[PDB]
């Protein structure tokens, strides 16, 4: 029994290929391959592009006030500032968008196959 | 090397912290009324009785402990074995061991 | 730059996590409060007392180089913070970040 | 007719009239051993010429009045025929008393001022009200403030509305300018040379090179070489009271490294006491004392107060006391409390030209008013409802 | 990006984690998909913990412990980093050029993948 080889190198060279998210693109809109056996023909072709989110409907449903609860069953300004305010409705517009934008990128891609086509072809 | 219990510690740095409220060091160069512990006991000030005095008292910092050396002041990676206190190099570690470690000269 | 903690080990305790580590050179002694991180660091690499051991404080990776009462203890400082200079060519580079474990490809080939 | 504004602080009183200026006097008694039989009495501590191994008689302990007679004698001193020449029985005052300040010694205080003195009314506040009382007098469009008292013998923290004190708020740090002064003596007699009897030559070289470190790692690192590059390192000459008459700092270009002169000075050389001792208020656990630092308690104050007023009193953090003189205190403060400070509230603090001074300034300024007389407590009232409305409408 | 000072999940299984981040311009209160809650688990991401998060993908990379946290212990096996000093939120806008072959590489094989056939791949 041996001990083993400690190799010993610059702690600089471990963050070679590391690069910052602010300096990089995001690469999962041309990730094909992650797709397979995760989405389907149906959300790419006939759901998604009929149950998409619009801005004005995000904006609807964050404006509006929470829904009112759900029915249980039945068996049948001093300290008021504007500057803050401003700026916190700024900050909810630009959380709005985001999430539409982010809501569009994640699922703009198709399956080349789809889980349908890949049940389909595979045999037992 | 002999080693001092949490009580001895505790009542080193309670002494020395207490220290630095003293008016003067010396004596009164003539040579020939209460405390704030009179004070405090008199008042009969009760926790959680609403806002007072000792209710006021800072709570413990949420950064921590920055060791420095008890010789120089430089930061200290080191603890002394005996007396727990802080050093920095062998040097202070002398000078420590000579001045303020066990007796308290 | 590093850090090097190189000494010999008077007593080590570990409490169910706590824990207290004794070093000492030939000059000095010091008693060091462990974080959990260096508690399993010593737990995995047994280290005992009389064991003179470095220790690289940021990485915690101990090497115990003998025992004393065989090497003589170190004299000097307990810490020491040291300049290391490494020179590494660029296919070693390329090979550590070709792969997830990929510097293992520096031994056996298969690059 | 006039009114008298006082500021018993534990360190200098701020003793002034209404229509006067302001004038800064030691709150204790001297002795010394060049004096036989001769007890300095406030500012008779100018007629001394050496000043070492000075002893102090002090009439308060832990920043509080704990020493009736000292007091008395020195209240006399001031109010005397050389002073100032006080007519009680027509004089109003305006005298601060110490936060939280304990049911015995506001009697004693109620007592003495009404019956030993009779002055015509009296108004007894905190130092604090007083100077939120000035900052909002400055700033009429603000509703909140906050102020930090770093006084002589603690620092307190207190957040002030437009006409009221926010009691549960209030935080104190056991840190302030006496203990910083016997650390230092602590710390210099340790490390060169024993100054334990100097209190007055180290409290003047406390105040002529400690300084408030931005970054505290790098100046250590800095004070830690040898040589040109330790920009740090000062020389101080201790006065000798026979030559030097005030201690100063030798200049840059004529410093030596090896610390042998040929003149016989009394050389002391400090490097990194020159921003440890000032750290104590921003770091209590240094020297181990476990509480929060002045911008974490700045910022635990706050936070404790309702959601819709903090960015308010995150707007107005105001440095009043001795210790906001050092340099580089305000911009340390600015620094942390804008880390730990959300960062949609704006962070503003004020540091205002005479931190001493403020407390009086806004004693003057209420004293102006024309509501001056609802806040005082009256003599004739006080015979028969003063012991209990003096604690009514006095909020301390 | 931040050193963490609070990290809270918020129960109905998790709705969603709410998280504080501290830099040197002050401090952000954030609300996270409940789906970066693993990465933060699988991260070890405790208080103190300089950390950053991606607002499109979630990925968490937990960047040492902060430097203020250097002396909770004498001695630790941890990387201490120097707390954040622009804002918490962080936009940059990049022009990055990419190759029609490095698209095609990046679909030749799967990433990541928690299944047993993925790790051993
Ligand atoms: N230029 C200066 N630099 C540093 N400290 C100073 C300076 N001038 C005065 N001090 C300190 O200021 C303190 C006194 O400040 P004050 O707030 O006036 O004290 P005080 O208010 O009379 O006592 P309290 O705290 O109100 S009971 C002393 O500890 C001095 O050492
Ligand atoms: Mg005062
Ligand atoms: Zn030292
Ligand atoms: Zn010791």
């Amino acid at each position: 029994i041996t001990p083993g080889i400690c190799f010993s190198t610059a702690s600089l060279v471990l963050r070679a290929t590391d690069v910052h998210p602010l300096q990089r693109i995001d690469m999962g809109r041309f990730d094909l391959i992650g797709l397979e056996g995760r989405v389907s023909r149906y959300e790419a072709d006939t759901f998604l592009p009929r149950h998409r989110l619009s801005r004005r409907v995000l904006l609807e449903v964050a404006t509006a006030p929470d829904p009112p609860p759900r029915p249980k069953p039945v068996k049948m300004s001093p300290f008021y500032l504007d500057s803050l305010e401003e700026k916190r409705k700024r900050q909810r517009s630009e959380r709005l968008e985001r999430i539409f934008q982010l809501s569009e990128a994640h699922g703009a891609l198709a399956p080349v196959y789809g889980t349908e086509v890949l049940d389909f072809c595979t045999l037992p | 090397r002999r080693v001092l219990d949490r009580a001895a510690r505790q009542r080193r740095i309670n002494r020395q912290l207490e220290a630095l409220e003293n008016d003067n060091f010396q004596d009164d160069p003539h040579a020939g009324r209460k405390n704030f512990q009179a004070l405090l006991e008199e008042q009969n000030l009760s926790v959680a009785e609403g806002p007072n005095y000792l209710t006021a008292c800072a709570g413990p910092p949420s950064r921590p402990q920055r060791p420095f050396c008890a010789v120089c002041g430089f930061p200290s990676p080191y603890t002394c074995v005996s007396c727990g206190a802080r050093y920095c190099t062998v040097r202070c570690l002398g000078t420590h061991q000579e001045t303020r470690c066990l007796k308290w000269t | 730059e590093t850090e090097i903690i190189e000494g010999e080990v008077v007593e080590i305790q570990i409490d169910r996590k706590v824990g207290k580590l004794t070093l000492k050179t030939t000059e000095m002694e010091t008693i060091y409060d462990l974080g959990t991180k260096m508690i399993e660091s010593l737990t995995k690499d047994k280290v005992q007392a009389g064991d003179v051991i470095t220790i690289d404080k940021a990485t915690g990776k101990i090497s115990k180089l003998g025992r004393s009462f065989f090497v003589q203890c170190p004299d000097g400082e307990l810490q020491k913070r040291k300049e290391v200079v490494h020179t590494v060519s660029l296919h070693e580079i390329d090979v550590i970040n070709s792969r997830t474990q990929g510097f293992l490809a520096l031994f056996s080939g298969d690059t | 007719m006039t009114t008298l504004v006082l500021d018993n602080g534990a360190y200098n009183a701020k003793i002034g009239y209404s229509h006067e200026n302001v004038s800064v006097i030691p709150n204790c008694q001297f002795r010394s051993k060049t004096a036989r039989l001769k007890t300095f009495t406030a500012n008779q501590i100018d007629e001394i010429k050496d000043p070492s191994g000075l002893f102090y008689i002090l009439p308060f302990q832990k920043g509080y009045l704990v020493n009736w007679d000292v007091q008395r004698q020195v209240w006399d001193y001031l109010f005397g025929k050389e002073m100032y020449q006080v007519d009680f029985l027509d004089t109003n005052i305006i005298i601060t008393e110490p936060y939280f300040n304990f049911t015995s010694i506001q009697e004693s205080m109620n007592e003495i001022l009404f019956e030993e003195y009779q002055f015509q009314a009296v108004l007894r506040v905190n130092a604090g009200a007083l100077s939120a009382h000035r900052y909002f007098r400055d700033n009429p469009s603000e509703l909140c403030c906050i102020i930090v008292d770093s006084g002589y013998s603690f620092t307190h923290i207190v957040p002030y509305c437009r006409s009221k004190k926010k009691k549960e708020a209030i935080i104190r740090i056991n840190v302030g300018g006496k203990l910083l002064t016997n650390h230092l003596k602590e710390i210099i007699s340790y490390r060169q040379l024993h100054v334990m009897d100097e209190t007055h030559v180290i409290n003047q070289v406390k105040e002529d090179v400690c300084y408030v470190s931005q970054d505290f790692y790098r100046d250590m690192d800095i004070a830690k070489l040898k040589g040109e590059e330790n920009t740090v390192m000062i020389d101080y000459v201790l006065p000798d009271f026979s030559t030097i008459k005030k201690g100063f700092c030798k200049p840059r270009e004529e410093m030596v490294l090896s610390g042998k002169y040929k003149s016989g000075e009394q050389i002391l050389r400090l490097a990194n006491e020159r921003f440890a001792v000032p750290e104590i208020l921003f770091n209590p656990s240094d020297i181990g004392i476990q509480e929060m630092g002045i911008p974490e308690a700045i910022v635990y104050s706050i936070q404790n107060l309702p959601e819709e007023m903090q960015p308010h009193f995150f707007k107005n953090i105001v440095l009043t006391g001795g210790n906001s003189l050092f340099p580089g205190f305000r911009d340390r403060v600015y620094s942390e409390v804008r880390c730990l400070t959300p960062t949609d509230y704006d962070v503003s603090v004020v540091l205002p030209e005479n931190p001493i001074t403020y407390a009086w300034e806004g004693g003057k300024l209420i004293s102006e008013n024309d509501d001056f007389e609802d806040m005082v407590v009256t003599r004739e009232d006080y015979e028969e409802n003063g012991h209990s409305v003096c604690e009514e409408k006095f909020d301390i | 990006e931040g050193e963490v000072t609070e990290l809270t999940p918020c129960e109905t299984t998790i709705s969603h984690v709410i998280i504080g981040l501290k830099t040197a311009k002050g401090t952000k209160q954030l609300k996270l998909d409940p789906s970066i809650f693993e990465s933060l688990q699988k991260e070890r991401v405790e208080a103190g913990d300089v950390i950053y998060i991606e607002a499109n993908s979630g990925a968490v990379k937990r960047q040492g412990r902060c430097d203020t946290y250097a002396t909770e212990f004498d001695l630790e096996a941890e990387e201490y980093v120097p707390l954040p000093k622009g804002d918490v939120h962080k936009k940059k806008e990049i022009i990055q050029d990419v190759t029609l072959h490095d698209l095609d590489v990046a679909n030749a094989r799967p990433q990541g993948g928690q299944d047993i056939l993925s790790m051993m791949g």
